[PDB]
C-alpha cells in the first residue's frame, strides 16, 4: 500500500527533479547560440545544452535516497554510464508529439529532427530516439513514475565498472519496489496495464540508444575539429 | 579513470 518510506522516497525524488529541471529553460540563453541554416552548425549550442544537462542530472542523482551511501568511485561509474540516458529521459518533458520536437520555451530553443541532426550524430541515433520519445510520451506516466524511472536508470548495478553492485542493487530495488507499488496503488487501470513492464522496456531502449550514442561519439572524437567545439565536462564524461 | 570535474560536481 506504499509504506511511509516509499512515500518518503517519492517526495524526495519529486523535489530533486523540481530543483534540477527548470521548465522555463531560462539558462538556455547562456549557451553558445543555435545556428539553423547547416554543416554541424548546431554542435556548439547542443554541446553546451548537453553539458548543462549533465550537471543537472548529477544534481538529481545526488538527491536519490541511498546514492550518497555509495563510494565516490561507484557514483562516478553510474553517472558516466547513465548521463545520456537520463538526459534522453528527462527530455520527454519538453518533447511534443504535435510536431515531433523538443519545445523548450521558444522558436530558437525548439528542436526538431533537422536541428538535432546538425551536431555530428546521424539518424541512426536520432530516428530511434524520436521513436523512444513517442513511445514514452504515450505511457502518460505520472510525474512520480517519471522521476522514479530516472532514478532507477541511474542506480543500475549492471553498469560496467560497478564495485559494490550489491549495494547498488539494494538501492535500486528499493526504488523498483516503490515504483511497482505506486503503480498498483496510485495508477488506476487501464492506464496501468503492464505499465511497469513497459517502463522497464524503456530502460532497455535507452541501453540501445546509449550504445549507439557511444559508437558515434567515438567516431567523432577522432575528429579534433568537432571535439574542439565540445565542453570539458562532455569530453570527460563521454571520453577523452 | 580520474574524472576531476565529475568528482568535483559529485562531492
Ligand atoms: C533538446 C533535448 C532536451 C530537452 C529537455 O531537456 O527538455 C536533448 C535530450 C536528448 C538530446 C540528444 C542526445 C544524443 C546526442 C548528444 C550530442 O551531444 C548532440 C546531439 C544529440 C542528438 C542530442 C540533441 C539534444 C537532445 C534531443
Amino acid at each position: 500500500k506504499l509504506s511511509e518510506e516509499q512515500q518518503h522516497i517519492i517526495a524526495i525524488l519529486l523535489d530533486a527533479h523540481h530543483k534540477t529541471y527548470d521548465p522555463t529553460y531560462a539558462d538556455f540563453r547562456d549557451f553558445r547560440p543555435p545556428v539553423r541554416m547547416s554543416p554541424l552548425s548546431m554542435l556548439p549550442h547542443l554541446a553546451d545544452l548537453v553539458s548543462y544537462s549533465i550537471q543537472k542530472v548529477i544534481g538529481f542523482a545526488k538527491m536519490i535516497p541511498g546514492f550518497r551511501d555509495l563510494t565516490s568511485d561507484d557514483q562516478i561509474v553510474l553517472l558516466k554510464s547513465s548521463a545520456i540516458e537520463v538526459i534522453m529521459l528527462r527530455s520527454n518533458q519538453s518533447f511534443t508529439m504535435d510536431d515531433m520536437s523538443w519545445d523548450c520555451g521558444s522558436q530558437d530553443y525548439k528542436y526538431d529532427v533537422t536541428d538535432v541532426s546538425k551536431a555530428g550524430h546521424t539518424l541512426e541515433l536520432i530516428e530511434p530516439l524520436i521513436k523512444f520519445q513517442v513511445g514514452l510520451k504515450k505511457l502518460n506516466l505520472h510525474e512520480e513514475e517519471h522521476v522514479l524511472l530516472m532514478a532507477i536508470c541511474i542506480v543500475s548495478p549492471d553498469r560496467p565498472g560497478v564495485q559494490d553492485a550489491k549495494l547498488v542493487e539494494a538501492i535500486q530495488d528499493r526504488l523498483s519496489n516503490t515504483l511497482q507499488t505506486y503503480i498498483r496503488c496510485r495508477h488506476p487501470p487501464p492506464g496501468s496495464h503492464q505499465l511497469y513492464a513497459k517502463m522497464i522496456q524503456k530502460l532497455a531502449d535507452l541501453r540501445s540508444l546509449n550504445e549507439e550514442h557511444s559508437k558515434q561519439y567515438r567516431s567523432l572524437s577522432f575528429q579534433p575539429e568537432n571535439s574542439m567545439k565540445l565542453t570539458p565536462l562532455v569530453l570527460e564524461v563521454f571520453g577523452n | 579513470k580520474n574524472h576531476p570535474m565529475l568528482m568535483n560536481l559529485l562531492k
